[PDB]
């Protein structure tokens, strides 16, 4: 997320058991680090 | 100590003594004027 | 801002010898060097100039080959090495710094030649020395037969100074060299490094 | 040559010259601040 030009990263990892689509239950996303990048971002990619 | 900035840039270089007179907002020469010059608007400081 | 010479002296025909001209009070490698050439009682006859040793070094047309300048930024010396001297080249030596890096508000003798040293005095002749003799006549004194030019000729060894009047010395048939100094004479030859008080 | 100067003139720095021509190191702190967030700041005062 982009605030204030402050770029957000909340993150969880979870151990699951699955193969497709999302699991159920609920696990909120803690705040993991916060980047004072202060510039416009519009798109991006992945790594593999 | 209590004013917080984007960025800091840390220009260094090595001039002559009865040159360093010359890397202070508005000089003119041959430092300022030919090889570093700083405008008038300047905020920052200089450490010789 | 003073540029000194030295080596000027006594030179037979042909021979060989080494003008050094210390430069202070300025930063020597920023402007370049020359040497000019003044015949006694003539004008100034440009002799060699120079910026950089790896640069080119530009010389008259009369003196290409016989002569060779230098220079020493450690030292802020200026070198000129004549040899194979020839019989016209009798003169007055100056190291004159010729400017030519203008700065902005800075305006200074760019490309003027700005600044003349005192100049040393080279004589190319194999004719030997000869001691002063002072010849007494308005008091005066004469300074006859004395080899090479210059001599410093004073009245009361710079003491009496106004109306001291000092004309130029003649080339007589034996060669020697006569002034008169008109109002003690001091009479000091370096060349023969002679100092008469009559 | 005349008129070809090479731009760059060296400095004489030798030990034995005046504070005048001593090579004298300066470093020019230029302080930026704009909208991307203030990222460098001074050391926050922190009372007992």
């Amino acid at each position: 997320k982009n605030i204030d030009g402050y770029f957000k990263i909340y993150s969880k990892h979870t151990p699951i058991n699955l193969v497709r689509d999302l699991p159920q239950g609920f696990s909120a996303l803690e705040p993991l680090v916060d980047l004072p990048i202060g510039i416009n971002i519009t798109r991006f990619q992945t790594l593999l | 100590n209590d004013l917080c900035f984007t960025n800091v840039y840390a220009d260094s270089f090595v001039i002559r003594g009865d040159e360093v007179r010359q890397i202070a907002p508005g000089q003119t020469g041959k430092i300022a004027d030919y090889n570093y010059k700083l405008p008038d608007d300047f905020t920052g400081c200089v450490i010789a | 801002v003073q540029l000194l010479e030295s080596g000027g002296g006594l030179v037979q025909p042909g021979g060989s010898l080494r003008l050094s001209c210390a430069a202070s009070g300025f930063t020597f490698s920023d402007y370049a060097m020359s040497w000019v050439r003044q015949a006694p009682g003539k004008g100034l006859e440009w002799v060699s100039w120079i910026y950089s040793g790896s640069g080119n070094k530009y010389y008259a047309d009369s003196v290409k080959g016989r002569f060779t300048i230098s220079r020493d930024n450690s030292k802020n010396t200026l070198y000129l090495q004549m040899n194979s001297l020839r019989a016209e080249d009798t003169a007055v030596y100056y190291c004159a710094r010729f400017p030519i890096a203008r700065t902005s508000n800075s305006q200074s003798s760019y490309d003027g030649m700005d600044v003349w040293g005192q100049g040393t005095l080279v004589t190319v002749s194999s004719a030997s020395t000869k001691g002063p003799s002072v010849f007494p006549l308005a008091l005066g004194c004469l300074v006859k037969d004395y080899f090479p030019e210059p001599v410093t000729v004073s009245w009361n060894s710079g003491a009496l100074t106004s109306g001291v009047h000092t004309f130029p010395a003649v080339l007589q048939s034996s060669g020697l060299y006569s002034l008169s100094s008109v109002v003690t004479c001091n009479v000091d030859h370096k060349p023969s490094n002679t100092k008469v008080d009559k | 040559g005349f008129n070809c100067y090479f731009p760059l003139q060296s400095y004489g720095f030798q030990p034995t010259n005046g504070v005048g021509y001593q090579p004298y190191r300066v470093v020019v702190l230029s302080f930026e601040l704009l909208h991307a967030p203030a990222t460098v700041c001074g050391p926050k005062k922190s009372t007992n």
